[PDB]
RNA sequence: ACGUCGAUUUAUCGAGUAAAAUUCUGUAUACAUAUUGAUAAUGACAAUAUGUACAUUUGUCUUGACUAAUUACGUGCCAGCAGUCGCGGCAAUACGUAAGAGACUAGUGUUAAUCAUCAUAAAUAGGUUUAAAGGGUACUCAGA
RNA sequence: AUAGAUGAGUUUGGUGAUGGCUCUGAUUGAACACU
């Protein structure tokens, strides 16, 4: 497959930063997703380190390499898109082999089809990663004039980053509210906050806090990973 | 078995089937060990023909069982402690053990190269 | 129109029946059984509303292959709607006369439906079937005709008119027998209804059974056309017919046939009866005297404004379209309620039976109206009390889309003689053949050549007779 | 159960089926029998059913 | 909340397309399940009597 | 009780066996629901109940039946009209769950499980065609009737 | 072309009405291989019995069998033989069979399970070969009675062709089936 | 797995014409007899490229794509 | 190293990119420093981080089919192999050597045991004419 | 927790059944032999 051109990472990480786009609005512009978006503006700000660190780049390398795998210029000249950005995953209850009895007259939609498989399951339309691009969709079925389109795609991507943003905010205030840092001669001692209460019905529970008393050691297991899980 | 049937225990468990090794699968042992009570020679039964090497063997249990020499040439004898270890000659009635020859007086075949560790044979040792 | 629009707009009022229709779903057919046989399984707004929904809700499935309407006695199909009703709510007020207004609206609303069905309609006239009984069936493709069929029209006699499409199947009708059969409210019965061209096929009603099983076995593929499913059906139809009677002539043909077109060519009434009055005067040429006589009496005991409001219909249906007359309909059957003949002729010969003696027309005759007075006119000019009935649906046309399955009349005998050279014994073969073997064939194309062919070039040639 | 299968009241749903694909994948199915156009709006009647 | 959403739906109208999709079924068999004592009974006790007698 | 759903199960297995188009049931408050049901699905073609003789065929449904006193109550009898297609019963399969010797009840959480072929409980999980009746308060019901009307029950039969 | 001049495709090249060079793209496979013998006037007559399935992947396979005194003429036998057996079978998504089905051959029973993408051929060997050749791609089987090498291949290929029809199941019941994974994603998603 | 979909068949329909027919979809004709007909048929509402095979056995190997030694060589 | 060895059609096929050699890294570990386990104070012993430095073994089973993998020679129902079926009686792919091949690996095989295989005690979920299994009989308390 | 359900060798002159045995999978607070 394509990788992006060495200019397109730029023209991408010019138009988040600079022009304060949302994400998702580079992403259905380009057709780059939205995870791909977000990886190239951390590697590119780590470029910027570098150069402000005058570290020596691997440009020798860069460019050999480069010339050994297909590109994908953007901007002008945009002869293809780059990926799929309406790429859905395939839940396993969506995988069964079903056929509903209904009457013959029935409208069986996408919202039937979801309660079939099960009562908890979302329809296709709530489980793309740029959800405005259906809104957009059904404002030129009405022949609505284009660029007006764009503008209400505009707002209603970025005031769904704004919502994004605000509940992230609130759940990162409330968990540096639960942690009571105390300064001592040594080391800063951080006491946080639970519920100790919350430990199921029968004291079984996947979140609770506590070494469980039960328990040998599962070191003699085989495929006992001990390995770190999450660098965080 | 109707559900009444069922309910005063109709279920019974299947009838034991003997084990290849009684005097190991009773204790739940690997092998034993004992004492050497006499080294004969054992007859095959109707299709095989031949000379089987076996030992009449005293467990350390009490029981005394009939094993197999496996490999080429013994010098187990008359009072020689031997391990015994599981198994079955397949044409010998009666041989339902086998004797370990890196065991404790039963020697490993000398002049063995192939599956040294089946019958307790050192690496020849000779270009160490 | 919606299910959720439907199912609000056909609530079931108080007073309805819960089985007045009794439905049925079979492999690939959806049966319609009128069940109220006290009554000759009469229609009313009861029964109309639960047909609507049904109908428009098999429309959207492609399950369902053949529509099939029938009766539940074993004597009448639909005799008719419930006018004596209307009657008692038409000296309420202006109020209690617009509850007869809306069900008219609902039965033009049903019509419609049934003429631009977008699936086959199959209607078993097994019984009589007069009034709202012929709504159901004229605009259907398909009108199968048995030896109790009784077809009628006895709505002139009431002081009405003809009610439902009668304005645009009557008119482009082979001939003036659309007049005829309206102002006369003659009586057809058995294979006559098959010959008159009402009916287009003719079964026993001994085999209607059997062939309601096989239609449910039908399963056409859904990129077939509507011409195609329509064949099928057809040639199925013609399975199960066991021939017409071996005695029974054509009832209206030769004489009587080229009396009607001789006396019912006119636009006014008093040209039509004068005409009468010279065939039923013997010596005339003719040679219907019997028949000439006993029309007279039939008119002369009938609405003269419903004869004139009639017959201004017939020449003015020719020029309607299907849609368009069911509209003009409803405001003209809206100003009947408001009219002293219809409320006099429905409470002396229906609510009492014959008692009193016969209705009494605010015109006694039709003498009595000068010859310059126009009376056809009020009733054609659309008050604005009155909204404009709003179809179920936009579909319409002037000619109907589908009507050449029952016998060849005038029209099919006419253009196949201009486009060849058929000779008299030829030109029938040509026909039957074409037809398959349909039975009655010989007989009606005989008999149209009989009537409207002469011996133009001896044996060879055969042309019309207007020249 | 000595008798054998008859599957005469099915040849032109069989039929139909051979030849709605071609046995060679990626090309064009072949021209069907010529009588399977001839029974297409004639199925056959409801049998064996008291 | 669970409650009410669960008694909701065991008490929710049938579908329209379901309600005008089903062939009819007469109500004198659907639900005339109860059967009540013969009106005529004491009338044919008394003919009978006779008769056997 | 039960014993008369599954006599009427083996019955109507039997009846389409034999290819018979008319068959009869006894008359009791329990056949007529699960038979209102089968209707309801589309398994059966007619029901009406009657004498120890058939209706007239023409006009099965239209046949007025008389009232059900206590003078003839022994004789009525219900009348189910059955279904062939394609050379093959609509009703091949009738085999019951809950027998005199054991009712087994299934729970939501089971019937929700059970009606996108995964077994629960008992039972074993719905294939393409298969169909499950669950008696519940709302009356006898299917499976997947009962699923949106977040009900449990006994079940009674499962129809291939 | 000179791949045949055995002489031995071209009475089939007649039946089937194909080139040579696309018999020999069809997946074959010597499933059942039996050493029958009769006891005649003469001795022991010793005979091969062969099973062998063909099938294009993409919707057609055949099961044909033959027998003879030299175990390769049974098996050029059963493969003409198989080859001019070709049926459709019917397949959910070109990947699965429609729903489960189960047959019995005197003592042999057979159930197969329609299975979700991705699944795989989770079957024993004989009934990997023949899903692996008709293109069935995702399925479960389970010998319930017996395990017969010749009846376990001739009750999978009979229930191959028993898979209940959706189109005609919902005709003899008035009612839809509609697919509910076919509606979910817009489209079949082979 | 996952599964492309675009706005633009999302906003127009809803996915009950793939129910249309007996609940499969409405049956088109055979291919015999198609182009038999100078005119073709209405094209099929459907997302575009909705009905390509899916290689899930070339899957096989995925998690081993995960690893951090393995990642570096695909790099 | 335009060398060595193994086979064998004496010129073909292998050992073989294998080795040597060259260019890099510094993993376990060693040493050194700092922090840390602990604080009011107390460190038995060690962990963690950073820096520098080092390139160190093969072993075992299998090879008729089940079951992935071959020849040659010797032995001749002998010696022996074997989980099941079986192999060996003078031209053995099954035994014993040699080589090759298949596979796991600081483990590898064997023995013993448990679950599953086994719907092979079947509540889910079996069966009893001829294959293990219908009681000699049905009146009948309890019980279903 | 919605992917989870699999076989193989061996009775017979031969076929199809019935029915055990063994193998294939995972494991041990294991032991022994060669390492
Ligand atoms: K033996
Ligand atoms: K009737
Ligand atoms: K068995
Ligand atoms: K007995
Ligand atoms: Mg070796
Ligand atoms: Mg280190
Ligand atoms: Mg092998
Ligand atoms: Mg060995
Ligand atoms: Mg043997
Ligand atoms: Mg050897
Ligand atoms: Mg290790
Ligand atoms: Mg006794
Ligand atoms: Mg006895
Ligand atoms: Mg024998």
């Amino acid at each position: 497959q394509p990788v992006l051109s060495e200019g397109s990472r730029e023209i991408i990480y010019q138009d988040v930063m600079e022009k304060g786009l949302p994400i998702k609005a580079v992403s259905a512009k380009y057709n780059v997703d939205v995870r791909r978006v977000a990886a190239v503006i951390r590697l590119k700000e780590i470029e910027k380190r570098w150069i402000k660190e005058y570290k020596p780049l691997a440009r020798p390398y860069a460019r050999a390499v480069m010339k050994m795998l297909p590109q994908t210029v953007l901007g002008g000249p945009d002869q293809k898109p780059h990926e799929s950005i309406n790429d859905v995953h395939v839940h396993s209850y969506t995988t069964q082999q079903l056929f509903v009895p209904v009457s013959e007259s029935r409208e069986f939609t996408r919202e039937d089809a979801a309660k079939a498989f099960g009562d908890h399951i979302l329809p296709v339309d709530k489980k793309l990663r740029v959800p405005e691009l259906i809104e957009f969709q059904k404002d030129l079925l009405k022949e609505v004039p284009l660029q007006e389109a764009n503008r209400k795609f505009l707002n209603a991507t970025a005031a769904s980053e704004a919502k994004i943003a605000e509940r992230e905010a609130k759940r990162r205030q409330a968990v540096e509210d639960a942690i009571t840092r105390v300064k001592t001669d040594r080391f800063e001692f951080r006491f946080q906050e639970f519920n100790a209460e919350n430990v199921g019905h029968d004291g079984r529970d996947r979140n609770a806090v506590g070494w469980r008393y039960g328990v040998p050691f599962p070191d003699r297991k085989r495929s006992q990973i001990k390995i770190p899980t999450k660098v965080e | 078995a109707t559900l009444n049937q069922v309910m005063r225990g109709c279920r019974k468990p299947q009838r034991a089937r003997h084990a290849v090794s009684p005097a190991l699968s009773s204790i739940k042992s690997p092998a034993l060990k004992g004492v050497c009570v006499k080294v004969g020679i054992t007859r095959p039964k109707k299709p095989n023909s031949g000379e089987r090497k076996t030992a009449r063997v005293r467990l350390s249990t009490g029981k005394v069982i009939t094993a197999y020499i496996p490999g080429e040439g013994h010098n187990i004898s008359q009072h020689s402690v031997v391990l015994v270890r599981g198994g079955r000659a397949q044409d010998c009635p009666g041989v339902r053990y086998h004797l370990v020859r890196g065991a404790l007086d039963l020697a490993g075949v000398a002049t063995r190269m192939s599956s040294r560790s089946k019958y307790g044979t050192k690496k020849p040792k000779k270009a160490s | 129109i919606s299910t959720q629009a439907a199912a609000e707009l056909f609530k079931p009022v108080e007073g309805d029946e819960p089985e007045d229709v009794l439905f049925n779903s079979l492999y690939n057919l959806r049966s319609v059984e009128l069940n109220r046989p006290a009554k000759y399984n009469a229609l009313n707004g009861s029964m109309i509303r639960k047909i609507a929904p049904r109908l428009l809700e098999w429309e959207r499935s492609d399950m369902a292959n053949v529509i099939v309407i029938k009766g539940s006695g074993e004597k009448a199909f639909c005799a008719g709607g419930d006018v004596a009703a209307l009657a008692k709510q038409n000296a309420e007020g202006p109020e209690g006369v617009k509850k007869s207004v809306d069900y008219f609206g609902l039965e033009y609303k049903l019509n419609h439906l049934i003429s631009t069905y977008t699936r086959p309609y199959v209607a078993f006239l097994d019984g009589i079937t007069m009034g709202g009984g012929v709504g159901l069936s004229i605009h259907a493709p398909f009108r199968i005709a048995t030896e109790r069929t009784v077809f009628a029209m006895p709505e002139t006699k009431i002081g009405f008119f003809p009610d439902v499409g009668a304005s645009f199947f009557l008119p482009r009708m082979p001939g003036q027998v659309g007049p005829y059969l309206g102002l006369t409210s003659a009586l057809l019965k058995g294979v006559q209804v098959y010959y008159a061209g009402i009916a287009t096929h003719y079964l026993h009603s001994s085999s209607l059974p059997a062939l309601e099983s096989r239609l449910a076995e039908l399963t056409p593929r859904d990129y077939w056309t509507i011409e195609q499913r329509l064949s099928v059906i057809n040639d199925t139809i013609e399975e199960f017919s066991t021939g017409v009677p071996y005695d029974e002539n054509i009832e209206i043909g030769g004489k009587i046939r080229l009396a009607i077109d001789r006396c019912f060519k006119y636009d006014k009434i008093d040209e039509i009866i004068a005409a009468l009055k010279e065939e039923a005067a013997e010596g005339a040429k003719g040679g219907v005297q019997s028949w000439a006589k006993n029309t007279l009496e039939e008119l002369t005991q009938r609405s003269p404004t419903s004869l004139h409001v009639t017959l201004r219909q017939m020449r003015l249906g020719k020029s309607w379209g299907i849609a368009h007359t069911f509209k003009r309909e409803h405001q003209m059957a809206a100003k009947f309620m408001k009219s002293h003949d219809f409320n006099e002729g429905v409470t002396a010969l229906l609510i009492d039976k014959g008692a009193n003696g016969p209705a009494k027309w605010k015109p006694a005759s039709l003498d009595e109206i000068p010859p310059g007075a126009n009376i056809s006119e009020d009733y054609f000019r659309n008050d604005p009390e009155v909204p404009v009935l709003e179809l179920l649906n936009d579909r319409s046309y002037m000619q109907y889309p589908y009507n050449k399955f029952g016998l060849p009349n005038d029209y099919d005998v006419k253009e196949a003689i201009e486009k060849g050279n058929f000779t008299r014994e030829k030109l029938i073969d040509h026909f039957v053949e074409t037809r398959r073997g349909k039975q009655g064939v010989r007989e009606a194309v005989s008999d149209v050549l009989d009537r409207m062919a002469v011996r133009s070039k001896g044996t060879e040639h055969v042309q019309w007779k207007k020249e | 159960g000595k008798g054998r299968i008859f599957q005469a009241a099915k040849v032109y749903q069989r039929a139909s089926e051979a030849a709605a694909t071609n046995i060679v994948s990626g090309l064009p199915p072949r021209n069907p029998p010529l009588w399977l156009k001839a029974i297409e709006s004639i199925p056959p009647a409801e049998i064996n059913t008291r | 909340a669970r409650y009410l959403a669960n008694k909701r739906a065991a008490q929710a109208p049938e579908r329209l397309d379901e309600v005008f999709t089903r062939a009819t079924i007469r109500e004198s068999t659907a639900k005339n399940t109860f059967v009540p004592l013969d009106p005529e009974a004491f009338v044919k006790a008394e003919e009978a009597r006779i008769k056997h007698a | 009780g039960i014993q008369q759903i599954t006599n009427m199960c083996s019955h109507l297995q039997n009846a389409s066996r034999a290819r018979l188009g008319l068959t009869s049931l006894p008359n009791t408050k329990y056949n007529l629901a699960l038979a209102l049901a089968l209707h309801r699905a589309g398994f059966i073609s007619s029901i009406t109940r009657g004498g120890p003789h058939p209706p007239t065929p023409e006009a099965l449904m239209t046949y007025e039946p008389e009232p059900v006193t206590s003078a003839n109550v022994a004789t009525r009898r219900l009348w189910v009209g059955l279904k062939y297609w394609n050379e093959e019963p609509v009703l091949k399969e009738l085999k019951p769950i809950s027998k005199p010797s054991r009712l087994v009840t299934a729970s939501l959480e089971q019937l929700n499980r059970v009606a996108r072929g995964f077994p629960a409980g008992y039972m074993k999980g719905l294939q393409l065609g298969e169909c499950l009746f669950v008696n519940t308060d709302r009356g006898v019901l299917e499976v997947r009737e009962a699923v949106e009307r977040k009900v449990g029950g006994l079940v009674l039969c499962k129809v291939k | 072309d000179g791949l045949d001049d055995k002489g031995q495709y071209q009475e089939l090249k007649k039946r089937t009405g194909m080139s040579v060079r696309q018999i020999l793209q069809l997946k074959t496979k010597k499933l059942v291989h039996r050493r029958v013998v009769n006891q005649t006037r003469l001795g022991k007559i010793a005979s091969d019995s062969v099973m062998v399935i063909a099938g294009n992947g993409d919707g057609w396979l055949g099961l044909g069998m033959a027998k003879s005194v030299e175990a390769s003429i049974a098996v050029e036998k059963a493969t003409l033989l198989a080859i001019q057996n070709m049926q459709p079978i019917p397949r959910y998504e070109n990947r699965t069979i429609y729903g489960e089905v189960t047959t019995k051959v005197s003592g042999t029973i057979v159930r197969l399970n329609s299975r979700p993408p991705g699944f795989g051929l989770r079957v024993s060997h004989r009934i990997f070969e023949m899903c692996r050749a008709a293109g069935i791609r995702d399925l479960s089987a389970k010998f319930l009675r017996s395990r017969n090498p010749m009846n376990t291949v001739k009750a999978t290929y009979q229930a191959l062709l028993s898979q209940p029809n959706p189109e005609d199941l919902a005709i003899g019941r008035g009612k839809k089936l509609v697919d509910v994974r076919k509606v979910y994603y817009g489209g079949s998603v082979y | 797995a996952v599964v492309n979909m675009d706005p633009a068949y999302m906003a127009k329909y809803n996915g009950s014409e793939q129910a249309a027919g007996r609940g499969s979809g409405l049956s088109e004709p055979p291919a015999y007899e198609k182009t038999a007909d100078e005119k073709p048929a209405k094209q099929v509402i459907a997302n575009p490229g909705r009905k390509v095979p899916t290689p899930y056995e070339q899957m096989t190997f995925a998690p081993l794509e995960r690893r951090l030694d393995i990642a570096i060589f695909r790099a």
